[PDB]
DNA sequence: CTACCGATAAGCAGACGATCCTCTCGAT
RNA sequence: AUCGAGAGGA
């Protein structure tokens, strides 16, 4: 993300989220977490999509 | 490696034997022109490179604001003002080495602690 | 602004690594095939093989660079002119076709006038920095999914796609309504009524619809609620 | 592993390398061809000293020298002799190689076919880079050991 | 929409305190909660029942016909 | 005092500001308006002349129908969505019509428009207004 | 847990000056690569594992 | 209320709790063309059809 | 998103006039070989030329945006290490606004240009219901920025926690990155405007793990209300 | 000792792509 | 009534 330096490759810089759901997320993680989360809704419908010709 | 052009034509000069005296010529082969090698170095390849690593370092490079600034002392200008940043030579299997630049001297130095370094 | 011709070109390096004779030869829009650089630098105006290299690897120092250009010399040494450079290109007459192609297909932005070449010359020899750049796995290959190199068309952009086209059926109709006139009838129908139909429909086409961007462009709003 | 001579854990290394296929290619730091005319006398004077000797236990001034990296000459168990009569035995009898010692500043490997000459020398490394198998077996690329 | 007569989750009638409220608030300049315990509104369901109204018949009288 | 930094209390404030001036669906009306005040006229001169007749400046009028058999009615967006309509400005273009000499003003379709933009007649009407009109503030 | 909170606290923070180091080291290229893997893919490797046992 | 259900409170609901009005429109028009031929609105009886 | 807008489309032909006229050597009277440094410069992917001490160029035509003089909307990338600088005019560019922040006081050291003196004139005119946000464009205390712009800035988060210096915690509130980056150019106006108007009814979206975010977002527009009043 | 073939590699083509469901809108 | 398209449910 565009605030952080270049070539940071610390914890909290490439998705660390040092956060529990009850503390809540930051700004930066909270995007991280979104772009992880994304990634599971695609492939549930890729999943789907899949499995269902395979059974066929 | 480092190769010429013609003086006249302005194309490329293409090595050639002399035989006789045991000298390399580059010659074009456009006109006619043919000069004596300036070293005998013909062809080099590099599969383990370092060329592109120090990439762009240039004067408004402190102006750059994403670039991240370190605590190191620089081994002349001994100011503790520098940017840095890894090896710009994108390839899969390239250490992690830092490169550091010393915004007082521009003297480029590295926190590399086994391998020797002449930039 | 004005006229939409998506003309694409390609530069594109031959043979893997490993791989040798690593020729680089490019597309060009109308033509046949395609062309060592070499002979596309010629056909331009760049004659001598220095400055070729002059208008491409921007470094006298960058051996490894030229070095990758060694064998694209060799590729075009076969031509030594502008005019047979042009020539390979497609009578005699088929030099003028090519003259053309250079000034009006090949890279029409920049411009798409006569005396240029000097500039995209110059282009061509970026594209060639670029695409090296990378083979020498010096700067990665580009991000298909960057944000900053996407558009989003709006309501203006698609409108005047349609309203091009429709103004386009309307005017070469009056070239037939002059023509009948042998010794004002202007049908406004096709306007008004073509407009609509691709806003009544998602066809974003008039009468084609093969035309897929059918993908419903325009749909019927949603009211259920303020938030949706 | 052999029902052996199953858990003995340094001759499963020796399995290991026997299989995890090697390529010249993955070793070699730098190829370069240099005009040197002089089959006994070089211009380069890092060399020289490897000149004297391989003259105890018709060619061509187009010389073509290889530099290996010492530092993954290890990473797999590699000396400059198997290199050597490797190269060697891929053109038998039309490329004279000479090699330096095993544990010299830099590993170096010289050959020299044996006009139109200089073009056939580059065609040569792109077979010495990327058809010379060291060892292994082709296919087998990475290999682990596991417990 | 106009107050709903009496509170839904427990049924004590709050439709007549809505005038009283938005002068509490003005008039008096009081706030919503020592208004809501002084209309005598004390358990919270109730008191939600208030707070949260959003009065949109003024905006539908708003219309000529 | 006044020279003071920023809490970010004090970036609700600014938008605040946004909002106020953009409202929320400000890139619909700003492709439009563009359309309309520049882009339309463009589109009139290109291959626009022939072989000889030429074009010019491009009018658009406010929104109106066409009551069959009867007048021009000025239309507005209530009575367009009851009456089944189109809410849309006609087409006007200055055609000149030059017969050489040797050598040896006109209706164009209707352009439907976008609702709250510069050429509609909500665009500038006061809260009041709006309410006369049916159309919801 | 009020004690609690913070030991999970000063259990990701280890956690976190383990990858410091581990960065640290790949930085002065005392990095050594695991057999068959590339030198920064070894590091991920490494910072991906501190992480999730630190999570766990 | 298991498995993603819910119990309701039926008293509250009766106070009004989660009432919604639902509007329907239907349109129609008059014939679509012919100069001697209109479709009409009328209440319509027998005539042979 | 609640805060970006898109380009509409301004004309480039005033910039490459201004341009030639603050250095740039067109590209046909350009020799490489004699001047290497020379930034190239680019307008909608048109070379146009090069040009010797872009820092000064580059530092006028944002002094010049920030006027007003140069459209708001055009953005302007000069990219240090790549020896380029690269306008764009281009219309149905994505954009978002933020807060410019500029070195003052002395030469350290940050801040926001906004301060609470402009805050103030803000809400003196929301209240008398004068001082607008094209004001804070017209003054140089807001800017646009395009994901290309965005690419040569680094952002601050939020003004105080984000930079006041260095100098006890509560155990409940969400920890915290770092300051460690001095060098900012631009603040986000809030990180909340991330999300768009859906995701923005969702109280605490913070506290839910994201795949239900989506699903909110999904029956946030099947939900009953009153679309209108009318 | 040049040609003929049966033969192994190099190269553009395509028919699929979760089930069921509900509604509405334009065009004919 | 049918053809297409779009929105949406598990
Ligand atoms: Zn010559
Ligand atoms: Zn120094
Ligand atoms: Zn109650």
């Amino acid at each position: 993300l565009p605030h952080f330096s270049k070539d940071d490759y610390s914890p909290e810089s490439k998705g660390f989220v040092e956060n529990s759901y009850l503390r809540g997320l930051t700004p930066q993680e909270f995007f991280f977490h979104a772009m992880g989360g994304r990634e599971g809704l695609i492939d549930t419908a890729v999943k789907t999509a899949e499995t269902g010709y395979i059974q066929r | 490696t480092t190769f010429r052009f013609c003086r006249d034509c302005n194309n490329m000069l293409y090595p050639r034997e002399d035989k006789e005296n045991n000298r390399l010529l580059f010659e074009c082969r456009t006109c006619s022109y043919v000069e004596e090698a300036g070293s005998p170095l013909v062809y080099r390849h590099e599969l383990i490179t370092n060329i592109g690593e120090t990439a762009g370092v240039v004067q408004d490079i402190g102006s750059d604001p994403t670039l991240p600034r370190s605590d190191r002392e620089c081994p002349k200008c001994h100011s503790r003002e520098n940017v840095f940043f890894q090896s710009q030579q994108r390839r899969k299997d390239t250490s992690m080495v830092l490169f550091f630049v010393c915004l007082s001297c521009s003297h480029i130095f590295t926190s590399d602690q086994k391998n020797k370094r002449t930039q | 602004k004005g006229s939409r011709f998506i003309s694409t070109l390609q530069v594109k390096l031959y043979g893997r690594e490993g791989s040798s004779a690593r020729t680089i030869k490019a597309t060009l829009p109308y033509i046949k095939q395609d062309i060592p650089i070499v002979i596309i630098f010629r056909a331009l105006g760049i004659i001598p093989d220095g400055e070729i290299l002059e208008h491409i690897c921007y470094d006298v120092n960058d051996w490894q660079m030229l070095e990758m250009l060694k064998p694209c010399v060799e590729d075009g040494f076969v031509i030594q002119d502008r005019e047979t450079a042009l020539d390979f290109i497609g009578k005699e007459k088929r030099i003028q076709y090519a003259k053309d192609i250079l000034q009006k297909e090949f890279l029409p932005h920049i411009t798409q006038l006569e005396g240029f070449e000097s500039r995209k010359a110059f282009f061509l020899g970026y594209m060639i920095n670029r695409l090296l750049l990378c083979a020498l796995d010096r700067k990665d290959q580009d991000d298909r999914d960057h944000f900053g190199k996407k558009r989003l068309d709006l309501a203006g952009p698609l409108l005047a796609q349609l309203f091009k086209t429709l103004f386009k059926k309307l005017t070469k109709d009056i070239f037939r309504y002059m023509q009948r006139t042998v010794e004002l009838a202007i049908n406004a129908k096709t306007i008004t009524s073509g407009l609509k139909y691709a806003l009544a429909t998602g066809n974003w086409g008039e009468q084609k619809k093969a035309m897929s961007s059918r993908a419903g462009v325009s749909q019927v709003l949603n009211r259920y609620t303020y938030s949706s | 592993l052999e029902p052996g001579h199953a858990a003995d854990q340094e001759q499963a290394k020796l399995i290991r390398s026997a299989i995890e296929h090697t390529t010249l290619k993955s070793v070699t730091i730098a190829s370069e061809i240099y005009y040197d005319p002089d089959p006994r006398s070089t211009v380069i004077p890092e060399d020289e000293e490897i000149i004297q000797l391989h003259f105890s236990l018709q060619q061509s001034p187009w010389l073509l020298r290889l530099e290996l990296d010492r530092a993954a000459m290890n990473d797999k168990d590699l000396t400059m002799g198997q290199v050597g009569e490797r190269i060697k035995q891929t053109f038998k009898n039309d490329l004279f190689v000479i090699w330096s010692e095993d544990n010299d500043e830099k590993l170096i490997i010289r050959c020299r076919v044996v006009a139109e000459e200089d073009h056939m020398l580059k065609k040569i490394e792109n077979t010495m880079l990327e058809n010379i198998t060291l060892r292994g077996v082709e296919n087998i690329e990475r290999v682990v050991m596991m417990k | 929409m106009i107050v709903p007569v009496r509170c839904f989750s427990c049924g004590k009638v709050v439709g007549d305190k809505w005038e009283s409220y938005l002068n509490l608030l003005q008039e008096d300049e009081l706030d919503e909660g020592t208004a809501l315990s002084r209309l005598g509104l004390k358990r919270y369901c109730c008191r939600r029942m208030i707070l949260t109204h959003v009065d949109l018949i003024e905006k539908f009288l708003r219309y000529n016909p | 005092d006044e020279s003071a930094p920023i809490t970010a209390e004090d970036s609700w404030a600014v938008i605040s500001a946004f909002f106020r001036e953009k409202g929320l669906v400000s890139q619909q009306l700003d492709s439009f308006n563009q359309f309309v005040d520049y882009t339309l006229q463009d589109i009139i001169c290109e291959d626009s002349t022939l072989i000889e007749i030429s074009f010019g400046k491009i009018y658009v009028t406010k929104p109106m129908v066409n009551e069959s058999d009867g007048v021009t009615h000025a239309l507005y967006p209530q009575e367009a969505r009851l009456r089944n309509l189109t809410y849309s400005s006609g087409l006007f273009v200055d055609v000149k019509k030059r017969t050489y000499e040797a050598i040896d003003k006109v209706f164009i379709g209707r352009l439907p428009i976008m609702l709250r933009s510069k050429n509609c007649y909500l665009s500038e009407a006061t809260e009041s207004d709006l309410y006369k009109l049916k159309e919801c503030p | 847990d009020g004690p609690t909170m913070r030991e999970i606290t000063e259990t990701i923070a280890e956690a976190k000056k383990k990858v410091l180091d581990v960065t640290k080291e790949a930085q002065a290229n005392l990095l050594t690569a695991k057999h068959g893997m590339t030198l920064r893919e070894s590091f991920e490797d490494n910072v991906v594992r501190f992480l999730n046992e630190a999570r766990d | 209320n298991q498995e993603d259900s819910m119990i309701m409170n039926q008293s509250s609901i009766d106070r009004g709790l989660f009432r919604s009005l639902f509007f329907r429109s239907y349109m129609d028009q008059e014939k679509k063309y012919g100069m001697s031929i209109t479709e009409t609105f009328e209440k319509p009886q027998r005539t042979n059809t | 998103s609640l805060m970006s807008c898109i380009s509409v489309g301004t004309d480039p032909m005033p910039i490459i006039t201004f341009l030639s006229e603050w250095g740039m050597e067109p590209l046909e009277d350009y020799v490489p070989h004699q001047s290497p440094d020379a930034t190239r410069v680019f307008v909608n992917g048109v070379w146009h030329g090069v040009h010797r001490n872009p820092a000064r160029l580059m530092e006028t035509l944002r002094t010049l945006r920030r006027k007003g003089d140069i459209n708001p909307e055009v953005s302007m990338i000069r990219d240090i290490r790549e020896k380029e600088l690269k306008i764009f005019t281009d219309a149905g560019r994505v954009y978002r606004p933020l807060f410019i922040v500029e070195d003052d006081e002395s030469l350290g050291h940050k801040e926001l240009k906004v301060r609470k003196g402009h805050i103030a004139k803000l809400m003196a005119t929301e209240y008398q219901d004068e001082y607008t946000w094209s004001s804070l464009l017209n003054e140089g205390l807001v800017e646009y920025i395009d994901a290309e712009e965005e690419e040569s800035i680094l952002i601050a988060m939020q003004p105080e926690d984000l930079e006041p210096a260095e100098a006890d915690v509560d155990p409940a509130k969400r920890i915290r990155v770092s300051h460690h980056a001095t060098t900012f150019t631009h603040c986000e106006i809030h990180p909340s405007m991330i999300l768009g108007v859906a995701a923005s009814i969702i109280p605490f979206p913070d506290h839910n793990q994201s795949p239900r975010n989506t699903y909110q977002s999904a029956m946030g527009k099947q939900a009953m209300g009153v679309f209108l009043t009318n």
